[PDB]
């Protein structure tokens, strides 16, 4: 019974440190998820704003 | 959202270069009109003066 009692409790803390573990996981997934959005959201527009300088150079050169 | 937001920046990006691309191209072909008709004018206005002094260079 004591046994079985110590056994439940280092259950119990292994299910707080999974959990800990998946809030964690989750926390830097939404953390590198944010920063490949934000990096790729300003490669493009910044492709787009390039794109359209250098059209509008060639476009004042014709 | 931020495939969203890339395809509305892509499309905006486009239509404000093509609409600055018409709006240059008005200006620099009106530019050019005016500048050609101007440039035709002011020659027929100092014309038919340095003819005779290119005949007279002609003329022995």
């Amino acid at each position: 019974s004591k046994l079985e009692a110590i056994l439940s409790q280092e259950v119990e803390a292994e299910i707080q440190a999974l959990l800990q573990e998946a809030e964690a996981k989750a926390e830097a997934v939404k953390r590198e998820a944010e920063e490949k959005a934000k990096a790729l959201l300003q490669a493009r527009e910044r492709a787009l704003e390039a794109q359209y300088r250098a059209a509008l150079r060639r476009a004042e050169s014709a | 959202e931020a495939e969203a937001k890339a395809k509305a920046l892509e499309a905006q990006y486009r239509e404000r270069e093509r609409a600055e691309t018409e709006a240059l191209l008005a200006r620099y072909r009106e530019r050019a009109e005016a500048e050609a008709k101007a440039v035709r004018e002011k020659a027929m206005a100092r014309l038919d003066e340095a003819v005779a002094l290119v005949l007279k260079e002609v003329l022995p």
